[PDB]
C-alpha cells in the first residue's frame, strides 16, 4: 500500500516481501506466472490511490479496529486448538480442523474487524 | 531561484537574496509584524535547532524591514540585532537595548533642521536617560538599602508616571514612548539572536521581556530553540523552590508532584512569553525541497564546481544523492535515498559543511575515490557522535582491525544484532545514526577494490556480532569484555585465525541430542569408534592427495581443551581466500603464502567453558585475473550485511536439515534424504556463493539492472536447483545488452575460478545425484563451463562421481568419514 503507481516499484514491494527474512530469538527470553501476478498487485493499487483518498480516520478507529482483531484471534487459538483430531485435514465438517481451518479464520478476523468499528 | 554556492562564503552575513533558503518565512513574518502593530506584550519566535540558520533568517527580516519603512503607513524601527552570547557577562539587556536605542535617537536627532525642535526634544530624551541611570541599580543589586527609599519618594518629577515608586518598566516605557516620537515610528523592534552558543545567557533576555518590553510600542522578535529555552525555564523553577524542601521531601510520591508543578510553571511560562500564534518554526531541507516529485514548496540548487551560471545548478537532493551514492559506491533505490533522507535532516550547518568540503575536495582531483572524498566530508563533520559513541578518530588508525572493534560496540550501543551491521541510519539516536553512515563511508572506502580483507568485515566486523548474539549469553560488559579480548577483535592479523576461533565458540552450544553438527561444520572425530559400517570409515588425512588435501587442511580447526576436538568448517574455507589472497602477484610469494593456511593452526577453547606444484600454476591463474577484476569492486557497505544475513541464514537451514540424514548405512546412495560428513560442506560453499551471487545481482555498484529476475529468493539447501536455476537465468538477460560476466558478479566471478574452494563443491560421497536430479545437474554444468573457459572436471573425472583413479578434483576422504555425537544405529529409510 505504501508503493508507487507505475509498473515498476510495484514490483520491487512485491519481491521484497517474497524473501522469508531472516529472524533471531530475542536476548530477553530464557533461551510466466508473476508476470500478470503483480497486475493483479497493481489492480488493487489502483485502487488504494483511488478510493481512501476522501476517508476521514480518527485515532479512536485504528485501536478499536485492531482491539477487535486482536480479541479475535484469542478465541481462534483456543478452540482450533483442540480440533486437530484424526480426520481433521480437509475439514468439511465443522469440528475438523486443519491448518487452514485455523488460518481461514484469521483473515476473515481482519475482514470482520474492519466492518464492526467501521 | 534559490542556489546555494558552496563556494561563496555561506554566512549569516553573507547571504544575499536568492541565497537565503527561508524566503517563505522571511516573507510571512514582516507582515504578522505590522499587522500585530497596525490593530500588552508583542513578541514573535522562530524556532529551530542549532544549525538550521536562524541567525541567518533573523538578519533578513531586520533587513527587509528597514528597506520600505517610509512606504508602509505603520513605520517600525529596529535596533541592531542582539546576540546575547556576545555582551558581556554581567551586562543587563535593558542596558544593551537602551545603549542602541539612544544610538538612533541620536543619530536622529543630528538630522533636524529645525533647532528649536531639537533643543526641545534631547531635553526630553535625556531626562528620560536620567531615569534609567538613577533606577539601574534595582537591575544589579546584592541587597536594599532604606537610602533607596528616598528615591522611591522622590515625587518631584516634572514628567508623569502613573505608578509611584521607582519602576524601571514605568521609566523604559515612557523613553520608548520617547524615543518612538523622536524616530517617527508606530512601533520599535527588538531582535535578539540565537542563545544556543551559551544557553544561560537566555535567562537574561527572558527576564527583560517580560519585565520591560510589556509595551504596546515595542516589538520583540527571538529565535533559538524551544528545548534548549524549556531547559533553561524548568532550571529556574527549581531555583524557586526551598532547597531544604527537596531534601526532607524525596519521597516519589511528592517528587513526581514537584516535576508535575514544574512542568506547569514551565508550560505558562513558555505559553505567555511566545504566544503560539506568533510562533514560527524553520523548516529543515527534507521540509523544503521534499522527496521525491514536488513533495514541497520550496525548490533549492546548489553549485558542484567553480564558473557556475544559474542554469547549470544541481538539485540539493541530488547532490547529496550522487555524493551518498558515488561515495558509498550504492545504486538507485531505498538504501541509496534512505541515507539521502538521513542527510536532509541534519542541521543546515552540518549539511552545508558536509557538502561544501565534498565538492571542493572532488574539484581539487580535477585540478579521484570518491569514497575518499566524502569520507573526507563525513568524519570531519560527525566528529561529537563519533567520539560519544565510541569510534576511532585516527586517520593512521583507518584499519580493518579497529573496523571489527567499532562495529562490535556500534550495535552493543545500538543492542541491534539483526541488522546492527547493516550500518543503516535507522538508529534511535541521531548519535548512531550520525556514526552509520561515517560507518558505511568506512566499509566503502577501506574495502573498496579489495576482494581480500572485505571477507574480513564479513567474518569478523559482521560475522563477530552474529556469533555473539546466539552462543554468547557490569558482569555482561565484563562478559562483553572477555569475548572482545578472547575472539581477537581489534588484534586481527588472519582471517583464518578468527574463522579457527569462532569454530571453538560456536561449538559451545546446547543442540537436540548432542550430534556434533554445528553451524555450518561437522566435528570430525578424532578417534576410531567399532561397528562402523558401511564403507563410510575413519576421517582419514593420508587418502586425501592433491589439491583436496590441502582443501581440509584449513578447514580443520583444532581446539586444545581437556579433550582435544576438530572441526571442518566454511569459516575456514573463507579465511583462507581472504588470506590468500592477501598475497603478492609473484608465483614464489603465493607458495610461500599457502604453508599459513595449510599448516595446523590450531586455538584454545574460551575460559567461559565447561568442558600441489599444479595447483599453484592454477592459483597464479586465479590472482592473473584477480587484479585485473579486483580493482574494479566497488562493495557497498550493507552489501556484505545483505549477503553476510544470507549466508548465516543459509547454515542455519543446512545445520538443521543435513543434521537428521546422517543414517547408519549408505548415506551418499541416491536419495536426497540421507546426507553424509561431506554433503553438508558441500552446501556450505555453495550456500557461500549463492550468498554472494543473490544480493550483489540486486544491491552492487557496477551491476545496475538485476539479473536474477521477478521470482523467488530459496536458498540451496540440501539441492542444487536453487543455486542452478538463478545462473541460468543470467545468461538471457544479459544476452540482451550482450553483457559480460566478470563485470557483473566480480565477487562471484572469481570465487568461481578458486581452487581452494573447487573441491568442496563436488564431494564424492557428499554429491546428490538422482535420474531427475541429473537434468539439474547438467544445468549446473553447462554454465560454469561457459563462464570460466574450461571444465573444472572433464568427462570422465565427471562421471565417476555419478557412477577407477584416485583424482585430486574431488574429495576422497570425507564423504566416508564419521562425525562426533552421530550413533550410526538407525538405517536411512525409503
Ligand atoms: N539561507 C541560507 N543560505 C545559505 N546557507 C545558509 C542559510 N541559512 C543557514 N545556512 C548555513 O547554515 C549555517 C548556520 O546558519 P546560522 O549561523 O545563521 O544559524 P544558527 O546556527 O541557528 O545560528 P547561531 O550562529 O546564532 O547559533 C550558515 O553558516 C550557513 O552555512
Amino acid at each position: 500500500s505504501a508503493c508507487r503507481c507505475e509498473r515498476s516499484a510495484i514490483t520491487n514491494a512485491f519481491n521484497k516481501v517474497i524473501a522469508q527474512t531472516t529472524c533471531i530469538v530475542p536476548p530477553w527470553s530464557e533461551a510466466t506466472e508473476f508476470s500478470d501476478a503483480i497486475t493483479k498487485v497493481e489492480q488493487w493499487l489502483k485502487n488504494v490511490n483511488e478510493i481512501e483518498i476522501g476517508i476521514r480516520p480518527s485515532a479512536l478507529l485504528i485501536g478499536k479496529v485492531w482491539s477487535r482483531f486482536y480479541f479475535n484471534l484469542n478465541n481462534v487459538a483456543d478452540q482450533h486448538k483442540t480440533r486437530l483430531y484424526r480426520n481433521a485435514e480437509h475439514g468439511r465438517m465443522a469440528s475438523q480442523s486443519n491448518a487452514a481451518k485455523i488460518m481461514r479464520f484469521n483473515v476473515l478476523a481482519f475482514l470482520h474487524a474492519v466492518l464492526v468499528e467501521e | 531561484k534559490i542556489i546555494i554556492n558552496l563556494f561563496a562564503p555561506n554566512l549569516p552575513g553573507s547571504t544575499k537574496e536568492d541565497d537565503l533558503i527561508q524566503k517563505s518565512l522571511r516573507d510571512q513574518l514582516v507582515e504578522s509584524i505590522r499587522n500585530s502593530i497596525a490593530y500588552g506584550r508583542n513578541v514573535f519566535f522562530v524556532d529551530g535547532t542549532r544549525g538550521a540558520g536562524k541567525t541567518t533568517f533573523i538578519n533578513s527580516v531586520v533587513k527587509s524591514l528597514n528597506s520600505d519603512q517610509d512606504d508602509v503607513k505603520v513605520n517600525i524601527k529596529c535596533l541592531p540585532t542582539i546576540d546575547p552570547t556576545k555582551l558581556p557577562r554581567h551586562e543587563p539587556i535593558l542596558v544593551t537595548v537602551t545603549a542602541r536605542l539612544n544610538k538612533m535617537v541620536s543619530d536622529k536627532l543630528k538630522g533636524y533642521w529645525a533647532s528649536n525642535d531639537y533643543r526641545k526634544q534631547k531635553e526630553q530624551w535625556q531626562n528620560h536617560l536620567a531615569q534609567l541611570q538613577r533606577g539601574l541599580h534595582l537591575l544589579t543589586d546584592k541587597e536594599y538599602k532604606p537610602e533607596y527609599f528616598s528615591d522611591a519618594l522622590k515625587l518631584d518629577a516634572q514628567l508623569d508616571y502613573s505608578i509611584g515608586g521607582q519602576d524601571l518598566s514605568e521609566i523604559f516605557e515612557e523613553l520608548v514612548k520617547r524615543a518612538c516620537e523622536i524616530l517617527d515610528c508606530k512601533a520599535i523592534l527588538i531582535t535578539f539572536d540565537d542563545i544556543d552558543t551559551q544557553f544561560d545567557a537566555g535567562w537574561d533576555v527572558l527576564e527583560s521581556i517580560r519585565k520591560f518590553f510589556n509595551s504596546r510600542k515595542l516589538v520583540v522578535v527571538a529565535t533559538g530553540d524551544l528545548r534548549l529555552y524549556s531547559q533553561l525555564i524548568r532550571g529556574k523553577q527549581y531555583e524557586n523552590y526551598s532547597k531544604t524542601l527537596l531534601e526532607q521531601e524525596k519521597e516519589s510520591v511528592r517528587l513526581a508532584e514537584r516535576g508535575y508543578m514544574v512542568e506547569h510553571l514551565e508550560q505558562q511560562y513558555l505559553l505567555k512569553l511566545f504566544p503560539v500564534q506568533k510562533r514560527i518554526q524553520l523548516k529543515t531541507m527534507l521540509q523544503l525541497v521534499g522527496e521525491k516529485g514536488k513533495a514541497g514548496k520550496e525548490e533549492i540548487k546548489v553549485k558542484t564546481e567553480p564558473g557556475m551560471q544559474d542554469i547549470d545548478a544541481i538539485d540539493v537532493r541530488q547532490a547529496i544523492g550522487d555524493a551518498v551514492r558515488e561515495g558509498l559506491n550504492l545504486r538507485e533505490g531505498s538504501d541509496a535515498d534512505m541515507y539521502v533522507n538521513e542527510l536532509l535532516k541534519q542541521p543546515v550547518r552540518l549539511l552545508m559543511q558536509v557538502l561544501q568540503d565534498f565538492y571542493t575536495k572532488k574539484y581539487h582531483a580535477t585540478s579521484l575515490s570518491v569514497p575518499n572524498l566524502l569520507r573526507n566530508a563525513l568524519y570531519g563533520s560527525m566528529l561529537s557522535s563519533i567520539y560519544r559513541a565510541g569510534l576511532n578518530y585516527e586517520q593512521h588508525r583507518f584499519g580493518m582491525d579497529s573496523l571489527c572493534k567499532d562495529i562490535f560496540t556500534y550495535v552493543k550501543q545500538d543492542r541491534d544484532f539483526n541488522t546492527g551491521f547493516y550500518l543503516r541510519p535507522q538508529s534511535e539516536s541521531e548519535a548512531l545514526r550520525n556514526c552509520s553512515i561515517y560507518l558505511a563511508s568506512q566499509v566503502s572506502e577501506n574495502c573498496q577494490g579489495s576482494l581480500s580483507k572485505f571477507l574480513q568485515m564479513l567474518l569478523v566486523g559482521c560475522g563477530s556480532v552474529s556469533i555473539f548474539n546466539q552462543f554468547v549469553t557490569e558482569k555482561f560488559e565484563q562478559l562483553i569484555s572477555e569475548y572482545v579480548a578472547y575472539m581477537s577483535v581489534g588484534r586481527i592479523e588472519s582471517a583464518s585465525h578468527w574463522a579457527n576461533r569462532c569454530c571453538a565458540v560456536v561449538a559451545n552450544s546446547p543442540n537436540d541430542e548432542k550430534i556434533g553438527v554445528f553451524l555450518g561444520m561437522v566435528q570430525l572425530n578424532r578417534k576410531s569408534r567399532q561397528h562402523m559400517p558401511g564403507g563410510y570409515k575413519k576421517f582419514n588425512i593420508d587418502t586425501e592427495n592433491g589439491l583436496a588435501k590441502a582443501a581440509m587442511a584449513s578447514s580443520l580447526s583444532t581446539v586444545a581443551s581437556n579433550n582435544l576436538m576438530d572441526f571442518c568448517s566454511v569459516f575456514n574455507l573463507i579465511g583462507a581466500i581472504a588470506d590468500i589472497s592477501a598475497c603478492r602477484c609473484e608465483r614464489s610469494a603465493i607458495t610461500n603464502a599457502f604453508n599459513k593456511v595449510i599448516a595446523q593452526t590450531t586455538c584454545i577453547v574460551p575460559p567461559w567453558s565447561e568442558a600441489f606444484s599444479d595447483a599453484i600454476t592454477k592459483v597464479e591463474q586465479w590472482l592473473k585475473n584477480v587484479n585485473e577484476i579486483e580493482i574494479g569492486i566497488r562493495p557497498s557497505a550493507l552489501l556484505i550485511g545483505k549477503v553476510w544475513s544470507r549466508f548465516y541464514f543459509n547454515l542455519n537451514n543446512v545445520a538443521d536439515q543435513h543434521k537428521t540424514r546422517l543414517y547408519r548405512n549408505a548415506e551418499h546412495g541416491r536419495m536426497a534424504s540421507q546426507s553424509n560428513a561431506a554433503k553438508i560442506m558441500r552446501f556450505n560453499v555453495l550456500a557461500f556463493l549463492h550468498a554472494v551471487l543473490v544480493e550483489e545481482s540486486l544491491y552492487h555498484s557496477v551491476s545496475d539492472r538485476e539479473y536474477i529476475g521477478e521470482g523467488l529468493r530459496l536458498n540451496p539447501v540440501t539441492s542444487v536447483d536453487e543455486f542452478e536455476k538463478k545462473i541460468k537465468i543470467i545468461g538471457e538477460k544479459l544476452k540482451a545488452d550482450n553483457k559480460t560476466w566478470k563485470n557483473t558478479h566480480p565477487l562471484f566471478f572469481l570465487l568461481i575460478s578458486c581452487p581452494i574452494l573447487h573441491p568442496f563443491i563436488f564431494p564424492v560421497g557428499g554429491i546428490n545425484c538422482s535420474v531427475k536430479a541429473l537434468n539439474k545437474e547438467t544445468s549446473f554444468n553447462k554454465l560454469i563451463d561457459e563462464i570460466v573457459g574450461d571444465k573444472l572436471l572433464s568427462d570422465e573425472e565427471w562421471d565417476y562421481l555419478t557412477k577407477q583413479q584416485i583424482f585430486q578434483n574431488t574429495i576422497t576422504s570425507l564423504n566416508s568419514s564419521t562425525i562426533v555425537g552421530a550413533s550410526y544405529d538407525k538405517d536411512t529409510p525409503a
